[PDB]
């Protein structure tokens, strides 16, 4: 009878609290006196203003000399309403949305919404849709580990591999503009597949670019896997155990760099990536050196899964075949009645998506990410929901951070793939 | 006072120059009502301004009646500041924040009971139904008695 | 307290006499805090201005009859007060919470008709 | 320049001609029938472990989803966390749907997530604007900022959340911008003042007031009814013909 | 960075003035082929020895280089976004007179700056008052 | 060989834009049977009766 | 943790090992800490790379590549003739994300559909492409050119004087643009 | 704001407005924001009505006629236009001029023509 | 006060009265907008929606002024007070026309009277060619065509030429004013010494900045105040000491001022003048300025006629020299017995660490 039943506070709903219950004592193994005497700590703000490790972030900590007793990072300096401006366009004009979430990964963040818009749809992709955005999935992840592993390393004063790795960048970007007409925003992956077919030169490109790239990957690990300075920044630092990572929302690296054997295109697979073959890093101390060394060797397996994405590409269209959900071609378009009208609708109205609601998962390239969709029958989203892996980890920063040395943090902050367009949204 | 707009009512951060003056902001001592307005955030103006509450007639254009089949909740628009063309280019300039917001209920009572929790005030407008009436084919060639009194093209 | 500085864990009130206790409390946090508030934000008023400010926004809810719409009046007051004695909050923002700093004045709806028929809707 | 002696052009290879490409129809629900009456026995014998506080469960394709009263949030997700049975040890994500025309506007959805048994499971109850839900945080610490969010943008209290402040809005913020009834640009806006030397909050004004095509959407229902797909141990046996 | 038997020979091919004025603008020591010349007096060359994306490389008319002072046509080619040259590019001979005569560079934070208007007329109209006579 | 020849300079009547003969088919492909969009499964719903 | 059923074969490390036990000689393991030979072995990778050409365009003398499919400066074009490709259908202010088209549209005198408006916000366009895909005429397209920076926010906003000046300047890499990729349109 | 011809004229090929809601050119462009400004300098692209009225008319023997813009893939919607009235038909969507052989002794005689017949 | 407005030549306005995009109806050219006044005269009509056209000289000097407007309403344009051409393009689309140039100086290419005088002649036979309907001229307090100092003397002639071009000029004399960036309050407040050849002894009434936009703003709404003269200072009366003893009162520091006689600093003040190519805030006619006291005409328009009341300069000191304030820890007043026992609750240094 809520909530009239509260006008007048009847009946108060347990908590937490109500259902606490005492440990087992038996198994349970956990005067002017100056030992009496209060400590007081200092509160330091760190960014956006200050320079910090990246981003817009506003970290509020709490010091005990040059220990960290509470770490309050402020979010929402990059908060823009997304979810709510999704409400008031359709499924075709909020993908470019995604793009910008985590906005050095755009072609999986354009991929997650695709997926679960093409299973309210009741669709199956074409088998070379499915072939290209595996490969342009895994070319994403190179992109964004070159982003986040080396700038993590310029943050901690390796100047050099960010420098080298970032012409890598320039490289794949060329493959992006190629595809789109983008460097970092291709609206590419589109529920029905993918917004035009890759051009007949391609594939031929990224296999050259393939031949070299194992010698960029062995060139970055000669300057950090075994140096002595990078080791005794990274082992030890921001450890999180296995049980706790589950129950912190830790997915992806943050993860399995603390032993558990988990990926989602290994779990619930999509696209392709039942039809390749690859292997999955995981750490045993759950620190971030773990993490480094499980990102490095992700850099190995994606490039085996390009290469066997280049000799798997099979022929055939890229987009769904029903003009009802994907736009005609323009000679179609602009050559039989049925095609014109499929056209214009689709471009002004959009296609309809039967009613329902879905939580579909892929493992981003900075771990789980997922969207939440309602579908009222029409041609917008009731809601649209994203759930960001960096949201998780900065929500642990706390909890990793406490008791520890305000010199780890920038170990830690770079340890999370740490992007504030994913984590405010 | 019967209707009396409350000349003195306290404003907010977001009351304008195109805001209209209250007759009744909710207090939280409403019967039986749930002051959904009071804590909402939402700000003044929202309890001064009327909404409509109405099923969307059917286009004169077109057969389809999807959508007719809910009830819309509409703000009406004020005298000032709805629209105004903007110097430079010619575009179409608002102060109103709620120009271009609508609301979708299943029943009139879900938008009465909705418009009643926040305090809007609102205007229920009943949906004209069509008048039944038997169609048969056959009456287009009804024999005539007398004069044709119109003659008939299919 | 343990998450922040002026954290309060959000729990309803059992009955009215505990959420009068509450109410009371949260005044007593605001208008106690109202010296510091002005030199923390350098506000150009007095204590006085700013107090006055405090009752007035606990007397907009004076009239609540219902025990649930007071626990969210009283979970917004802690929050609002924590993000203002931490500096959360900005000068600009609390500055906004005075009405007369704007720059079409605090009387901001019209005095009467003819005022604001002559005016234009205000 | 210099080639490689081993490294010929690949453009220079010819592709192997290609036909007539046939694809198969494929339906692409059909895959998870095979699992359709696993999902109705967990969720049947979740409703017989629980009946106090599971009201109904459903099953749309693989995704099975457990509607609940809101007192009953922390026993549910308990057992959600330490049965042997239903070991979901994370909150992939928690956040809230609006519907006005509901008495309890607020739907409040959690999604949570199995290892051990590699399964996702989605729990649903109801709020409202002056209903608090449980919170979960003293059972998943990855919870603490989604309820956060969610009463930053829904306003939906959590009782028992430790320092349940705004996330994503600024700070003085007035509203919460996920409700229906909220507007797309808000209420108000920012601009710096040359007189006050700083920032000022002032209604909103746009330039260009924004242009809602919603009364573009199809005269006609474009998706129908669809098709039920109860399995047969699910649907009630059938009285014999004589 | 050229290296220095690179250096020492396109001095060779270009001599020393040629040299130093090079060294004023691009700051290296570039000889290739000419591909052609633009409207604008800008001239084109292609080199495929040299180093990926830089292979093709334009000599401005102007001691104030701007980026915009390219034609449209040699903008595609430059930026390898075609490989046939404008002199040998067929839609660069349709016949447009309605097509500007003279470049168009970009006229930013000068007096020819483009300034925006309405193009359309006012969506009302007043009534012009007619007193009419007693 | 990288990027040789440029995109812009690919050849366009070489490239064809594929159909699958079941779905682009001018015989035997009725929407109806192939229109997965208004096959979506109903959500199985069971209440505590 | 690990999935159902039973343990991963040799998913359990075996114990850790005491100083006593490390294969490695004790005259290896001092010489690699007081001669830092793996730091001296990254030094020496440096000097590889200092051999090694470098990266480096002289823009704006050189140009990094583009596609026929880049998205940069809106245009609106012409038929060959000279007329207007725009037919004021409104499918590009309809499909826009950003809502930076704002269109008006009569008769013309000689009665052909013709627009009045066709402004495009550029500090509100996304670049995205929508408008060039949902145009039935290829009417606005985006053109390859990216250097066009102003000094005021006003000179961004393009109306339809400048736009079909923009179409006139760049209709001949419009065309070739349009010709390399209408096939996979 | 402007006395050169740059700001009267509606283009450089034509002097008036060719819409009724077209604003003028001298009205556009005055005011203080074009006090300082070049007025050959701002775009006046060519009036495309009098450009289209320059094409002569393709006469044809039969009744109706394809029109897709004469790029192929790249013109517009292929659409078939009735020459049967004793007038010039015109594409709707390119503008170009279309007559049947039957109507050109008539539209010879006609004293002047939208389109130039020749 | 309505959402018509009709302007001394007719023009009826019809005004959409709100914030940034809003409909002011205004066009406004304001003469000397890039100094310490011209901000607020400039950010009043552009938050309005009205246009307003600023004539500058230096680029970079203007450049905050454009964030008052949106797009389209604040309009920037070369000009030399010398190059007429300048001064009538800036002008010609105005229905008002502020002048606020003037300057306490003289230069090597502006004297006082080619400021002043020819300055306000070339604009004043601007606004006349033209038609504008108000031309608001602001000029100094003491103004006087008959006074020894030039700086009053040409604040004089320039006031006669105004009002003999054009009739119904509105002439505002405001007192010396403070507030933000102003040259009373921070010049006290941050120069180490002062030369100042008269004890600080001149009195006047100071006003702020702040009342004094508002008041110019306050001028274009009602047409009552052309053809009239505006005399705009504070309520109570102060002197360079008093005001120095606040300035002091507030930022905890002592006033030391040299105070060479006249005879020798005059002379002095000259040369700076001629040899240093900024403000120094001393010249001959400054030096003989300190010696004049305001006197305020008692046959003049005051805040009254607009409806202000304008604050005491005690009142704003504490707000604007806040920031100038030491805050470190070695300057807090010595603690109290009730600080001096808390302090032995703590641990003092971090013996762990
Ligand atoms: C500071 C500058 C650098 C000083 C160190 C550089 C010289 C290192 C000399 C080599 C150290 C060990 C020598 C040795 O005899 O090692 C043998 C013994 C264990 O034998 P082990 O190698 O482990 O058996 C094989 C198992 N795989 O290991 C041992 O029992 C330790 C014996 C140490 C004897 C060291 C004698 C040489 C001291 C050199 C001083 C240099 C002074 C000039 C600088
Ligand atoms: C010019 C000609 C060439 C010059 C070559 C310069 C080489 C680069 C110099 C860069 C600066 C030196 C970097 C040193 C890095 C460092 O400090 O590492 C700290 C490391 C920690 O070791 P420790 O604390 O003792 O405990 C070890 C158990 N985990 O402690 C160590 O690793 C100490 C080992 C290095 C000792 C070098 C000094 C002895 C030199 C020979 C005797
Ligand atoms: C390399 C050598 C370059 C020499 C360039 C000489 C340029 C200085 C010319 C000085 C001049 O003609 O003006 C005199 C000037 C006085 O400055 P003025 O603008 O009149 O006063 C403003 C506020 N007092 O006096 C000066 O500012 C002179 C400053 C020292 C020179
Ligand atoms: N401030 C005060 O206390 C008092 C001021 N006044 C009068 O008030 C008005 C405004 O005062 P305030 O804003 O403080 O003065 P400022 O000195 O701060 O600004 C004066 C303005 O005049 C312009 N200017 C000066 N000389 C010339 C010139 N030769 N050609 C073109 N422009 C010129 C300046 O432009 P630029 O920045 O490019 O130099 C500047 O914008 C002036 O008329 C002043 O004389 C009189 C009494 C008291
Ligand atoms: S540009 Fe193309 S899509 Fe937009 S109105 Fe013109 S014809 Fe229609
Ligand atoms: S590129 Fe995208 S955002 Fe920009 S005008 Fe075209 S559709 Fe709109
Ligand atoms: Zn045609």
């Amino acid at each position: 009878a809520e909530p009239q039943d509260g006008f007048q506070g009847t009946r108060l709903i347990p908590t937490g609290a109500d259902f606490q219950s005492p440990p087992d004592p038996f198994i349970d193994e956990g005067e002017d006196s100056v030992e009496g005497r209060k400590v007081r700590h200092y509160t330091v703000n760190f960014g956006p203003q200050h320079p910090a490790a990246h981003g817009v972030l506003r970290l509020i900590l709490e010091l005990n000399g040059e220990e960290i007793v509470r770490a309050d990072p402020h979010v929402g300096l990059l908060h823009r309403g997304t979810e709510k401006l999704c409400e008031y366009k359709t499924y075709m004009q909020a993908l470019p949305y995604f793009d910008r979430l985590d906005y050095v990964s755009m072609m999986t963040n354009e991929q997650v919404f695709s997926l679960a818009v093409e299973k309210l749809l009741n669709i199956e992709i074409p088998p070379r849709a499915k072939f290209i955005r595996t490969m342009f999935g895994e070319i994403t992840r190179i992109l964004n580990h070159l982003m986040s592993v080396l700038s993590h390393a310029m943050d901690v004063g390796a100047l050099t591999p960010f420098l080298w790795g970032f012409e890598e960048r320039e490289k794949l970007m060329e493959f992006y503009e190629r595809v789109s007409g983008a460097r970092l925003h291709a609206a590419y992956v589109r529920p029905g597949g993918v917004h035009q077919d890759i051009p007949v030169g391609l594939l031929d490109d990224i296999y050259q670019w393939a031949t070299q790239f194992g010698d960029r990957i062995d060139e970055t690990e000669e300057m950090l896997t075994d140096n002595r300075i990078w080791i005794n920044r990274l082992k030890g630092v921001g450890v999180v155990s296995a049980a706790d990572a589950l129950n912190l929302s830790f997915t992806g690296v943050m993860l399995r760099g603390s032993g558990v054997p988990w990926d989602v295109r290994k779990s619930s697979p999509y696209d392709a990536y039942d039809q390749v073959e690859f292997d999955v890093p995981v750490g045993i101390n759950g620190d971030c050196y773990d993490r480094y060394l499980c990102r490095m060797e992700e850099f190995r397996q994606s490039l085996r899964i390009i290469h066997q994405c280049l000799n798997k590409m099979p022929a055939g269209p890229v987009r769904y075949e029903d003009y009802k959900i994907t736009p005609p071609p323009r000679a179609a378009m602009k050559e039989n009645m049925e095609a014109l009208i499929h056209h214009f609708l689709l471009f002004t109205k959009g296609y309809a998506v039967p009613p329902g609601d879905t939580y579909t998962a892929i493992e981003a390239p900075k771990g789980e990410m997922g969207v939440y969709v309602v579908s009222d029958g029409s041609e917008r989203p009731y809601r649209v929901h994203i759930r960001a892996p960096g949201f998780a980890h900065l929500s642990g920063f706390d909890h990793i951070t406490r008791g520890h040395l305000l010199a780890d943090a920038v170990a830690v902050i770079g340890t999370m793939d740490l992007v504030f367009g994913e984590v405010d949204r | 006072p019967r209707n009396a707009p409350d000349y003195n009512v306290p404003i907010d951060i977001a009351t304008s120059t195109f805001t209209p003056v209250p007759k009744n902001v909710q207090d939280g001592s409403e019967e039986n009502v749930v002051p959904a307005g009071l804590i909402s955030g939402a700000p003044m103006e929202l309890q001064a301004r009327t909404v409509r509450i109405y099923k969307p007639a059917k286009p004169a254009t077109q057969s389809g009646e999807k959508n007719t089949q809910l009830w819309r909740m509409d703000w009406d628009v004020l005298g000032k500041g709805h629209r105004w063309e903007n110097p430079l280019m010619g575009w179409q300039s608002s102060a109103d924040f709620m120009q271009g917001t609508h609301l979708t209920f299943k029943t009139k009572e879900d938008a009465i009971a909705f418009a009643e929790k926040q305090g809007y005030e609102y205007f229920v407008q009943e949906p004209n139904e069509r008048h039944f009436r038997p169609k048969a084919y056959a009456n287009n060639f009804l024999y005539s008695p007398g004069k044709l009194k119109h003659i008939r093209t299919k | 307290v343990q998450p922040t500085k002026f954290a309060v864990t959000v729990r309803q009130s059992r009955n009215w006499a505990d959420a009068k206790q509450r109410v009371i409390a949260a005044y007593r946090a605001w208008i106690r805090a109202a010296p510091e508030i002005q030199t923390m934000y350098s506000i150009p008023f007095p204590v006085s201005h700013i107090r006055t400010r405090i009752r007035q926004e606990f007397e907009r809810h004076r009239y609540v009859n219902k025990l649930n719409v007071v626990d969210v009046l009283l979970q917004q007051s802690n929050a609002d007060f924590q993000e203002t004695m931490n500096f959360w909050r900005q000068q600009s923002h609390v500055m906004a919470f005075f009405k007369e700093e704007h720059f079409r004045g605090e009387k901001r709806l019209p005095s009467n008709f003819i005022t604001g028929f002559l005016e234009g809707r205000n | 320049v210099a080639l490689p002696k081993d490294a010929p052009n690949p453009r220079a290879i010819p592709r192997e001609p290609v036909g007539e490409i046939k694809q198969a129809l494929v339906n692409p629900a059909d895959k998870y029938q095979s699992k359709a009456d696993n999902l109705h026995k967990y969720g049947a014998w979740l409703m017989s472990c629980l009946p106090k506080y599971i009201q109904q469960f459903s099953v749309w394709k693989d995704e099975l989803t457990i509607y609940i009263c809101p007192t009953g949030v922390i026993p549910v997700f308990s057992f959600l966390k330490y049965n042997t049975n239903a070991e979901f040890t994370q909150v992939s994500d928690i956040t809230a749907v609006d519907f006005p025309t509901r008495e309890m506007r607020f739907e409040i959805v959690y999604n949570l997530l199995s290892v051990r048994h590699n399964a996702r499971i989605r729990v649903k109850t109801y709020a409202d604007e002056v209903t608090p839900v449980p919170s979960i945080t003293s059972l998943y610490m990855g919870a603490n900022w989604y309820e956060r969010e969610v009463y930053d943008m829904f306003g939906v209290l959590f009782v028992g959340h430790p320092d349940l402040r705004r996330i994503m809005t600024d700070y003085g913020f007035e509203g919460h911008p996920l409700r229906k009834d909220f507007p797309l640009t808000g209420y108000t806006e920012i601009r710096y003042d040359e007189e006050k030397k700083r920032i000022v909050v002032e209604p909103l004004e746009l330039t260009q007031a924004f242009r809602n095509f919603e009364g573009g959407s199809s005269a006609w229902d474009q998706v129908g009814p669809g098709i039920d797909r109860t399995p047969d141990t699910f649907k009630l046996p059938t009285p014999k013909p004589e | 960075m050229s290296y220095p038997t690179r250096t020492l020979a396109n001095l060779r091919k270009i001599g020393l003035k040629e040299y130093f004025r090079q060294l004023l603008y691009i700051g290296d020591t570039k000889y290739g082929e000419l591909v052609g010349v633009d409207k604008f007096g800008n001239k084109f060359y292609e080199n495929k020895e040299e180093l990926p994306l830089r292979t093709r490389w334009v000599d401005y008319a102007k001691h104030d280089y701007d980026a915009a002072h390219i034609e449209p046509m040699w903008h595609a080619w430059i930026s390898y976004q075609v490989d046939t040259p404008p002199t040998r590019e067929p839609l660069t001979q349709i016949e447009r007179p309605w097509a500007p005569k003279e470049h168009v560079p970009n006229r930013s934070f000068t007096r020819g700056a483009y300034k925006p208007y309405n193009t359309t007329q006012p969506k009302i109209q007043s009534w012009e008052p007619k007193a009419a006579p007693r | 060989y990288n990027r040789n020849p440029s995109p812009g300079d690919n050849p366009p009547l070489e490239y064809t834009d594929p159909v699958t003969i079941p779905a682009g088919d001018i015989a035997d492909n009725p929407y109806w049977k192939r229109d997965f969009r208004r096959n979506y499964p109903r959500p199985s719903v069971i209440a505590q009766a | 943790a690990t999935p159902a059923g039973p343990p991963p074969k040799n998913f359990r490390l075996p114990p850790p090992k005491n100083w006593d036990e490390e294969s490695e000689s004790t005259i290896d393991k001092v010489g690699k800490y007081f001669l830092m030979t793996e730091m001296l072995r990254g030094m020496y990778v440096l000097l590889e790379q200092f051999f090694r050409p470098p990266y480096t365009i002289y823009y704006p003398f050189e140009k990094g590549p583009i596609s026929p499919r880049f998205r940069g400066e809106h245009a609106l074009r012409r038929y060959p003739s000279g007329e207007e490709r725009c037919i004021a259908c409104k499918l590009c202010e309809a499909v826009c994300p950003a809502q930076a088209i704002t269109i008006e549209a009569e008769e013309r005198a000689d009665g052909s559909r013709r627009t009045t408006r066709y402004d495009i916000d550029m500090t509100k366009c996304i670049y995205c492409g929508f408008c060039q895909e949902s145009c039935p005429v290829d009417a606005i397209v985006e053109s390859p050119n990216a250097e066009y920076a102003t000094e005021t926010r006003e000179e961004l906003l393009y109306n339809k004087e400048k736009l079909l000046a923009n179409g006139d300047k760049w209709e001949p890499e419009l065309a070739a643009a349009i010709r390399a990729d209408a096939p996979y349109r | 704001t402007g006395r050169p011809a740059s700001a009267v004229m509606q283009a450089p090929n034509r002097a008036e407005v060719w819409s009724r809601s077209q604003r003028p050119r001298s009205e556009a462009m005055a005011g203080p924001r074009f006090e300082q400004t070049d007025f050959d300098a701002q775009p006046r692209p060519w009036a495309a009505i009098e450009l289209i009225h320059k094409q002569p008319v393709r006469w044809t023997h039969d009744r109706i006629v394809a029109c897709d813009g004469g790029g192929g893939p790249h013109g517009h919607p292929k659409i078939y236009i009735n020459t049967d009235k004793p007038e010039i038909a015109t594409c709707n969507y390119c503008g170009l001029p279309f007559a049947n052989e039957h109507h050109r002794k008539y539209l010879e005689s006609l004293p002047q023509t939208s389109y130039p017949l020749n | 006060i309505s959402d018509i407005h009709i302007t001394r030549t007719g023009k009826p306005l019809i005004r959409i009265q709100g914030g940034r995009s809003s409909l002011g109806e205004h066009t406004a050219t304001v003469f000397g907008a890039t100094g310490q006044l011209g901000r607020y005269i400039v950010n009043r009509l552009a938050r309005q929606g009205c246009t307003v056209i600023v004539p500058y000289r230096e680029e970079m000097a203007k450049r905050h002024l454009k964030v008052s407007g949106d797009l389209g309403r604040v309009i920037f344009m070369e000009f030399d007070l010398r190059n007429t051409q300048s001064i009538e393009e800036s002008v010609r689309h105005s229905d008002v026309v502020y002048n606020l140039i003037g300057r306490d100086y003289p230069t090597k290419n502006f004297s006082l009277a080619d400021v002043h005088i020819e300055g306000t002649e070339r604009i004043v036979e601007a606004v006349a060619k033209y038609d504008v309907d108000r031309f608001i001229q602001v000029s100094t307090y003491n103004a006087n065509p008959d006074s020894t100092c030039e700086f009053f003397r040409t604040k004089g002639i320039a006031e006669k030429v105004a009002r003999h071009v054009f009739p119904e000029t509105t002439i505002v004399r405001p007192a010396p004013m403070f507030g933000f960036e102003d040259r009373l309050l921070l010049k006290l407040a941050s120069v180490t010494n002062l030369f100042t050849s008269n004890h600080m002894r001149e009195k006047f009434w100071p006003v702020h900045v702040n009342e004094v936009g508002e008041a110019l703003e306050r001028m274009l709404y009602d047409d009552s105040t052309a053809g009239q003269t505006f005399e705009l200072y504070g309520p109570r009366q102060y002197s360079m000491a008093q005001i120095a003893e606040l300035v002091d009162r507030e930022i905890y520091k002592k006033r030391r001022h040299i105070n060479l006689p006249k005879p020798i600093l005059q002379p002095l003040a000259e040369l700076i003048n001629r040899v240093l190519w900024w403000d120094t805030g001393l010249s001959r006619d400054q030096v003989e300025r300190e010696f004049h006291d305001q006197v305020i005409d008692p046959t003049a328009k005051t805040f009254k006629d607009l409806g202000m009341e304008p604050t005491d300069i005690s009142k704003w000191t504490y707000h604007y020299l806040l920031p100038y304030r030491p805050s470190t820890y070695y300057d807090l007043p010595p603690s109290t017995e009730k600080e001096m026992r808390e302090e032995r609750k703590y641990l003092h240094v971090l013996d762990d660490q």
